[PDB]
């Protein structure tokens, strides 16, 4: 059997249950939100995660396949560090870290036949390989004085259950495949330099990518979806959003 | 030929085709480097030819082909003659390798190529196998389920694959027939071919120079046969080996029989 | 049953009982810890079960039983299944041990206990042997003449006795039949039993994973047989061995036959 | 001499009644008592075995035919009973806190089981007929079971969370578990200390004989709560000593071994 | 007829028309946006 098969397990007049068994190259990326409080510049408000889209185009076995991936995090732990109540001490009201109790969600979508009209899916399962996400170096640009740098943090992402999801964006809406990942804390720890904090496991939410373009992980997925028998039907993908007009 | 043959039990036994099959056939020996090393002579080939001349084989009919090692010979062997004899040194650290060599040369294989990247293959019957040749073959396999995912292995994480070979020059692999396997091979250094085992090759004759009979051609564990052209010797030198072969070459070639399938210089037919 | 059976030759060959015996029977492998180690996977049992499932053997019929050493297994082997396979490594220094193991599990024994101190025993026929099990058995025996004296030994001096075992976990002792022997055994760690060899056990199949055929089941030095449920593989890995056993399990079970005598878990019957 | 085959045997009704096999089956067979430590404790003698054998001698059982094999308690004997003799007698004390233990022991020894192995971690089992049960032995067995539905999901239990499972056994040395026939059950067992085996009950074992030394008949061998039988080799006694019990066993050993018949297997 | 029934008013090769008649307890809540 080919690595990119497509089979029919049932076919009525208009509909048909099509099986798909395909290899994929999930290239995703974190994205951090940094909100700095006012005053002098010695107090930071939040250092958190933001769901991050990343669209790429990779090469299949003699085919070019465009994709769209979206990384998110759930159940992260909220730490904080306050060394003084005065406007001249370095303080971080709330920053996020990832540990065992958290999960990493990755929605995936391609331009292939599997995701053309996918709204119904059963017999879902996947074989994913594990990777290692390492944090980078974020230099807190204080107004004057020293420059603490949050540096380090490593954590291994291991395959977990799979589900469906919907990637919403200002351009496209995608009925997508949701891969979950659990976390096992690794040896490289993250520490704020020139500060009384160090040797605490997890990943920092300031520079998770470590100056990388993405995190790559290869996988295979196998499902059975409902596709109209005629291979000409199309489900709306693009969007034109005007939500949060009150905002 | 689909047609039948007929005969009778009253007809007479013809004269000996020996002393003519010799003339109109060629003989080829496959000796290890160790032999010429222990000998330290530069005219032993002409000597053995002059000896064969008494047994009937003319001057330009015998040939000798060195092979540094069993595995270096197992790497794409090429037997292109009319009567091949192989002298094979015994070593318990090479038993399966010099049994796979036997399984390859004594038998006659019909081989198709394999594209691991684009396809996932399976063995149909108990005669289909996967034979892989090259300088260092590391073969791993993940069996698959009805929905093309892994069984005790991850279809992507090659560490979770199941290792059937570790840096081997010639591997003959049989897996559970009826399931699809995803393979990982050192394709840069080794080529793997899906080969079916046809009727045997009666042109060659293996001679285990040392230890007891261990070659199990049949991959099934029940048979463990000993064909007629799988001989054994006990040795302490090599000149005695060669003199014994020359003295009992008639029995060897009576145990061997010319081929019927086709003319081919490799150890396996190719049919794409 | 004592009655006779009758039949004919016109009656027809009934259908294959394979594909129903697989459903109504159990299969049990006995593998070495070396195999689990070389594999280094915690799902290979489920893998092999899912594989067997294609050969017809259902899920809950295949079983795997780790045995760390040939000797540790030889210490009271407990086979309780309908079809037992044993994978046995080859070691010259363990030749007689893995031969006695074969001699014990392949054949069916009827055993009475032995009270060395109170009584003195002898062997009657060429199948009445003395099998001793335990963690470290060191056995010595003194033959006795017609008038209950020693021959080359003294009834009191345990050092004059003739040693036949030296810290062996399983021993099968055959002594001269017709004379009474006084024994000395490390009874604290070992139990010895006077056993009679009955017809063979057709439920078990030994598979020598390594070297040449060495097993001499029969104690007499004239037969040197090789039965049908006694196989030989040549190996460099273990996944190939298991894939082979799976792909050729039907030949194995055709070489084996369910028992006739009774239901028993031990390798030998007890009748006091 | 055909083994493994079952053939019709014929007979008549005018043949004469052959001689007695008693007084010869004794000489060519062995007997084995299984007495508790309490009895030797009360006795406080080191020659009572020789005494009983010299007494047996008068009933025809010679010296080297009778054997005594001691056990400390009912459950310690329940752990892998090895009854390997031509005739087996088992003296058994009565205690309301052990009724099920000494019913399971009876069910196990009086009957001849065909036991296949079990691998909990991989497989999920079911009982097919009313004779298929799961017998677990060991020093401390603790068994929990979850029935499953048609689509391999739980019924009042979660396949992962072992706590949700239903406890049928709690630190028992011998358990004979019968569950509903037709539903695949997932198990959790203290496999470090206990071994569990899928056993089909065949015809009975006529080679053993249980003798309840105290209270009334309680043994519900049959799992089905309808039969509640009482076989011929399920005896009862009233006791205030143990020497009287042993003298009685001796003096009536002939009826005991007439109630016991050597095995078929 | 139950309170939480589930009926199949038709059935084709793949799809099916099902009827659902069920009781519910809508526990809802408002939320205000203040801006100063
Ligand atoms: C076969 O051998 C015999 C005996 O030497 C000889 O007479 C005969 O001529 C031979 N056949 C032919 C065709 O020469
Ligand atoms: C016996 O085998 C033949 C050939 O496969 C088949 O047609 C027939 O139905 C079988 N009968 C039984 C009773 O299995
Ligand atoms: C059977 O019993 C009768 C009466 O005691 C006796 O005469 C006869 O000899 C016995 N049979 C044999 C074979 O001894
Ligand atoms: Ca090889
Ligand atoms: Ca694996
Ligand atoms: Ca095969
Ligand atoms: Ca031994
Ligand atoms: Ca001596
Ligand atoms: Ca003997
Ligand atoms: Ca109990
Ligand atoms: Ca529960
Ligand atoms: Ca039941």
């Amino acid at each position: 059997a080919q690595a990119n098969e497509d089979i029919v397990v049932s076919k009525t007049s208009l509909w048909k249950e099509m099986q798909y068994n395909r290899d994929i190259t999930i290239r995703f990326k974190f994205a951090s939100s940094i909100v700095k409080s006012g005053g002098l510049g010695y107090k930071w408000s939040e250092i958190s995660f933001k769901p991050a889209n990343y669209q790429y185009t990779y090469t299949r076995d003699g085919e070019e396949v465009t994709a769209h991936t979206t990384c998110s995090v759930n159940g992260m732990n909220d730490f904080n560090f306050n060394g003084g109540s005065l406007p001249t001490d370095f303080v971080i009201s709330r920053y996020e870290v990832i540990k065992e109790n958290s999960y990493v969600y990755v929605d995936y979508w391609d331009d292939s036949q599997a995701f053309r009209n996918m709204v119904y899916v059963r017999s879902l399962a996947a074989n994913l390989n594990s990777v290692i996400c390492t944090g980078g170096d974020y230099s807190f640009a204080l107004p004057v004085g020293q420059w603490p740098v949050m540096t380090g943090g490593a954590v291994s992402l291991h395959s977990a259950g799979v589900t469906l999801s919907t990637q919403f964006t200002d351009f496209v809406s995608l009925n997508s495949l949701r891969f979950r990942f659990r976390l096992t804390v690794e040896e490289p720890s993250f520490s704020i330099t020139r500060t009384r904090v160090s040797r605490l496991y997890g990943l920092p939410a300031a520079n998770p990518n470590n100056g990388k373009e993405y995190y790559e992980v290869a996988g295979r997925f196998s499902l059975i979806s409902l596709v109209p028998s005629n291979d000409d039907y199309q489900t709306p993908i693009t969007n034109s959003v005007t939500v949060r007009q009150d905002l | 030929i689909n047609l039948p043959i007929t005969g009778s039990m009253d007809t007479a036994y013809a004269n000996s085709t020996q002393e003519e099959t010799f003339l109109t056939s060629t003989l080829c020996l496959y000796y290890p480097t160790e032999a010429a090393t222990e000998i330290n002579d530069n005219s032993w080939k002409d000597t053995l030819s002059q000896l064969f001349l008494t047994k009937g084989w003319p001057t330009g009919s015998v040939y000798f082909k060195e092979y540094t090692d069993i595995a270096s010979f197992s790497v794409d062997p090429q037997l292109y003659c009319d009567y091949n004899v192989v002298l094979m040194k015994y070593d318990a650290t090479l038993q399966l390798d010099m049994s796979e060599l036997a399984d390859l040369i004594l038998n006659e294989w019909l081989c198709n190529p394999m594209d691991i990247t684009l396809y996932y293959y399976q063995q149909t019957d108990e005669a289909n196998k996967w034979i892989s040749m090259g300088s260092s073959c590391t073969i791993k396999v993940c069996p698959l389920n009805t929905q093309t995912l892994g069984i005790g292995c991850l279809t992507t994480d090659t560490a979770t694959f199941e290792e059937v070979a570790t840096a081997e020059k010639l591997v003959i692999t049989d897996v559970v027939d009826g399931v699809n396997h995803k393979l990982d091979v050192t394709t840069a250094t080794c080529t793997i071919r899906n080969c079916k085992k046809l009727g045997p090759r009666e042109n060659v004759a293996v001679i285990q120079v040392g230890g007891s009979d261990v070659l199990d051609i049949t991959a099934d564990p029940t048979t463990a046969p000993q064909t007629e052209r799988m001989m054994r010797i006990n040795w302490k030198k090599w000149w005695q080996v060669f003199y014994t072969v020359v003295d009992y070459v008639n029995q060897i070639i009576q145990a061997m029989s010319k081929r019927s399938r086709s003319l081919n210089s490799a150890a396996f037919y190719y049919r794409i």
